[PDB]
């Protein structure tokens, strides 16, 4: 099902982020910018590429009709052949068309889950040093420079480092 | 200071269908089905097709006199048969196992034409003037180039004639013969004789003997007579004994036959052949793609993507595009 | 003060099966499979079926004298034959390529009955009194109403007889003939004549010739004789030449024939035909549904849902019903 | 993949909510009542209707056997027909029965997710202005009238409006 | 104080495939495909197979003198034919409808051998001395043990001969006869007579007739003559009338036949039959498994798992193994 | 459909827990130990057992080819037979191989969900009486003996009982 991130609590996408599917936007004293998460984006590429290659690979064989001819005294054998050729045609037509529908659904849900997980992975670190705005954004209770932002992106944010400063802005507001 | 987590979006308008929603724009996708074709025939594995031109397939292997263009060894990748070919079985009668014959030749790669039974084989008879207005070449009468119409000598009668071919050779041999059925007793007496007449064919695996069915039949190319056409395979090692005292349409030129390692094809089409190469050739045209499915035709030679009825089969690889 | 988030529940006891759990109750679902039928035949697109009644399919097109009701013009959507029809091939013998004939007629929509060869066609022979106790109409002996039994004239001899039918007509022609085979030479001489006898049929595309095979065989329906029944199609434009000096069961009435645009069917069933409409007709009965699958039959005419072996195919649309 | 909402931390359904699949129950001094969330309910209906129509549409074609007959010297082609007709019957029987099993699972999980997201949609809004009882219910640390309840439903809950009042209740 | 939530892990190195990742180690899984086989034949439901040994299928039912071991009552579960059996149709000629006959025997369970037409049936002819070097039995020349070679008497002409067999019996009868074709007319006159000769067979449902088709043919097993071999089923209640004036290879011993209720099989293999029991017997060997799929053969007789091309079909049941 | 628990924020498995797929590890003054959650483990087992049995049941039928023979004048129907038998063979192979890939993904995603949900079941109870370390572990702001631990495991944790003791820390 929907994991509620894409077109969910995160209402829209970013045309400003052009080096990846999943990523970050930050604002600090030096400015703002987009940055893709190279880990999760690459993992998504490997899975979906594998998914596409696996599907193509299972579609590798072909049923091959032929152009044999039949006399007017072979109507039955003629009809048998046709119903066979049409038979396997309807079967593979079905298998392909239905698989596309079902796996498109999975693929779209997959991105949603990956964004969802990434949002959690970040939320889990900042804890109460940041404000969860509910829209996929976090407001820091402290001063967070480029290196600070970097640690968050790389997953190495140091919570106790900024803990005291944060409480003071929550005891002054 | 703040940080946000978000997802990609771009200018894409390419759409896919899901089980829950249709026409959904995604950032990245891939079409799996090809629907484009070159309306022409090309070469398969550096081998040109054989165009039968204004000749049917029967007309070519029997040697219809108006198919002189095709009278040689033939080596093809696939065979293309033309929809409105005039030149087939010119002299009326039925070819036994016609459809099985097409299926055999279709699974063939190469045939070599040679003389099986020279006219000197048949001593005591008129090997010339065995000709008919029903098989014209230009104005005057002619006849099949692989078959010999044998009629009685004007001075004397038609004696037993004999032929033998031992296939000590490399490959299987495809040959053709017939039995002539005059329309009235007059021609039987005149061309062959009054007594009981027979056509005898025999190998290690075949036994063939027939007599004439003299009958008035509707006119076809001015002919109330008929000839029953026959074909068979003389296996390597086997030996053909031909014996007849009447009504024999003898084998004359035949074909050494080569089995194709894979399956071959015979297309019925008006499409122009050109000087081009194809990895996969359909009866409707050429496909050039890396895609996995096709839209154009179920009948093809080479390596084509799977044929389905779909108009589009597009996998989404990117994500829901929300600018 | 409070607010809660919750989901629907109701009185449903309808269940579905899942991959992880069976017999799971859901709030809303839909059965996709239909298993109900009206055990009767109806009209397809407002065109009635052909009831062959107490006649077999052979009996009807050959014209078994006890099939008189059906010996006329017929236009159908499908044909239904009764399992225990008495009236079939009354005079012993086999109909050659019988099954190929059923499939052709099955692919038929409309036939028109006419006289191909009047009894006056056959000069020099007895065209009446060609009847048998094995083919009775009421009390006395009779014979097929589409075929003519010809025996020699008492006074003279049986001469070569000939007939010709030029199919200048619109449509294809379906006709029937036979060769009678007496059990002993005595009967051969009496009915037809000694020496060599032949039955010869010919069109621009057909060549047929046969001879009597006189042999002592067991009695069937009080008859030790046999007739080999034959059928063929006279193509539009073509011409039939009949030639014989003995043993001919001649064509008499035949059928102009109309091909069906889609596929037609022949059902073998006891179900009653009625004046009703159906979009879906199975050999087991009529189906009326919007559902996608069936239990009743693989054999049908019209537009039916797909046949499967399943007893139930119910998709869940609602959610787990948890009161 | 069960999402843990339906038959999960929200232990049971509501026979009292009859105009939708997903919804709310509230209590005020102004009263109490059920109300379905027509937003997620409509999107769920559209998806499932599309899902069912799509499945019906791909089952549209039919393999249709015929009643042609064969002689006793045509045993082989007769059996050939038989093995073909039985072949596709077994194939479509398989495709139908297995798809129902797999997509029922998907369908049921879909609702589960929709409930989960809706609950999350509310939790994310109320934040520390409400007490998360863990069973899908929320107790307000302030007084929340009918118009207040609506904002939660409309997805427009105003957190800083009541932050002051709630926090004072320690 | 603390509490943690976690998942199982173990020493497993077994891997499975997913759609997103290959070679994935999981804690618990199950293989669905069996690829192991016992290269031998066993008993299906405690009925031994029929080993045709050094005889072909034709050779056994025709009764080739060198198949004496097999000429008796037989009850089998399936038949195994050895690839290079010497003893088949010993006297040159073709068996008509050979493949339909093979398919018939395949659907059989048990046959009963009996003498259909004793040699005393055929009065006025030499019912002895009908033997050939191409069909030797032990030391001297011989002939099929189910067929009777009949030649003319020097003293008297070869007259019309007749035989009758009424199948009042329980079961169907499978019998065989033939028509002999001498290579030259001299031998035709010597063995049979100088006129037109015929072999005619007839039942309530069959009509059969032939004449000699004499032709000069190559030597096969030292015999330039041929026999056209024929078979049919005499239904219960039916009656066989045999009538011929020459060239008849008569039925002599035949078989009462019982149809198999289930599926039968004919395997082409070198594998040893042994003293064992099996639920699943493939042409490639025995399978003993609970798994759902197989790799060994598409051809089997018992109740076997589905055949696929896969090398491995392993479902994950446990979870991703992360030590 | 990754739920981010298995090989996610819970980085690794427990070779020490041998009586179930899903479970617990605790630490108190009374000791430490592993314990499977017998409920959710059993529900998963019944489900997975059902999945495998359902698949086996739908694969029960077989296309069964035959060994009938054909003359060289029956080339066409011989070729017809071949293309049919190979036809269905390719069909079940597709059905068999693709099903293994797609549902293995599902099976593993399922376990991931079960771990995530069980973790949620614990967090929802403890709330602010415990510290969420982010790795699937909780540190209690109070003293939690075996009886305390079990209530967490049995799903009967008493939040207000320990509220006072916890908040002081
Ligand atoms: C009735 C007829 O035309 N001939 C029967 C014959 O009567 C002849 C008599 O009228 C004439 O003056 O003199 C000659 C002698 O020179 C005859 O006596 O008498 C025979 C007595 O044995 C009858 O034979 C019987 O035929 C039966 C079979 O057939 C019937 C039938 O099917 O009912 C009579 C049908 O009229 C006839 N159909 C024809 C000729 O087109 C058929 C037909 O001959 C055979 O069915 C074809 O094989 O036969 C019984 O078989 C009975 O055992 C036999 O004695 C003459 O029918
Ligand atoms: C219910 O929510 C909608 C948004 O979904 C509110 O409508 C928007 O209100 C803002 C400011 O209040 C406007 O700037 C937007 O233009 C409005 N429309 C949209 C589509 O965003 C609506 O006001 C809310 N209702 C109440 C009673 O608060
Ligand atoms: C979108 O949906 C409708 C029909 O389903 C129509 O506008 C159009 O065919 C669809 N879009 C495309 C690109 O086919
Ligand atoms: C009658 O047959 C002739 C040839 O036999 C041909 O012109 C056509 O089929 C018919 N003639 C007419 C004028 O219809
Ligand atoms: C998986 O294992 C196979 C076994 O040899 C190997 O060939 C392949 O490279 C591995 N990795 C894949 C398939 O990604």
């Amino acid at each position: 099902g929907l994991f509620g991130a894409i077109a969910g609590f995160i209402e829209g996408g970013w045309t400003g982020m052009i080096d990846g599917w999943y990523g970050y936007h930050h604002e600090n004293s030096q400015g703002s910018g987009y940055a893709a998460d190279k880990e999760s984006t690459q993992k998504a590429i490997d899975g979906i590429t594998n998914k596409v290659n696996s599907i193509i690979d299972k579609m590798n064989t072909q049923f091959e009709a032929v152009g044999h001819e039949f006399s007017n005294l072979e109507r039955r054998i003629d009809n048998l052949n046709k119903r066979m050729e049409d038979g396997f045609l309807d079967v593979w037509t079905y298998n392909a068309e239905l698989l596309v529908l079902l796996e498109n659904e999975r693929t779209l849900d997959l991105h949603d889950a990956n964004v969802k997980n990434l949002h959690e992975k970040v939320r889990s670190q900042l804890r109460d040093n940041a404000n969860d705005l509910g829209n996929g954004c976090f407001e820091f209770w402290h001063k967070c420079n480029n290196e600070c932002m970097e640690s968050v992106k790389n997953g190495t944010y140091d919570y106790p480092k900024y803990q005291k400063e944060s409480r003071l802005n929550r005891q002054k507001i | 200071d703040k940080i946000c987590i978000g997802y990609h979006a771009n200018n894409s308008t390419t759409k896919v269908d899901t089980i829950l929603e249709k026409n959904v724009t995604v950032t990245h996708s891939v079409e799996l089905l090809e629907n484009q074709k070159e309306e022409r025939f090309c070469k398969i594995s550096n081998k040109a097709p054989l165009d039968l031109r204004d000749c049917t397939l029967e007309g070519w292997i029997l040697g219809n006199p108006r198919c002189g263009i095709l009278l040689a060894d033939q080596s093809w990748s696939y065979i293309v048969e033309r929809p409105n070919a005039r030149n087939g079985i010119c002299y009326p009668g039925t070819l036994n196992e016609a459809e099985e014959l097409k299926a055999l030749i279709g699974s063939g790669e190469r045939v070599e034409r040679f003389e099986m039974f020279p006219k000197s084989t048949w001593t005591g008879v008129n090997t010339e003037s065995g000709v008919s207005s029903a098989c014209p070449l230009g104005n005057g009468p002619s006849f099949y180039r692989n078959l010999l119409w044998i009629i009685k000598l004007k001075s004397s009668e038609y004696p037993v004639i004999r032929g033998t071919f031992n296939n000590t050779g490399d490959k299987s041999i495809l040959y053709f013969w017939g039995v002539h059925h005059p329309p009235v007793t007059t021609e039987q007496n005149a061309l062959y004789g009054s007594g009981d007449r027979y056509v005898r064919m025999g190998t290690e695996s075949m036994n063939f003997a027939r007599s004439p069915e003299i009958a008035a039949r509707p006119a076809v190319n001015g002919q109330r007579g008929r000839i029953d056409y026959f074909w068979s395979i003389l296996k390597p090692g086997e030996t053909l004994n031909v014996e007849s005292n009447g009504n024999l349409i003898a084998p004359w030129y035949a074909y050494r036959f080569v089995n194709k390692d894979s399956k071959g094809a015979i297309f019925r089409s008006n499409l122009p052949i050109e000087n081009c190469d194809a990895t996969c050739q359909t009866t409707e045209g050429v496909i050039r793609t890396n895609k996995t499915f096709q839209n154009v035709s179920p009948l093809w030679i080479g390596e084509c993507p799977k044929y389905v009825k779909s108009k589009s089969l597009r996998l989404a690889t990117g994500l829901r595009n929300v600018p």
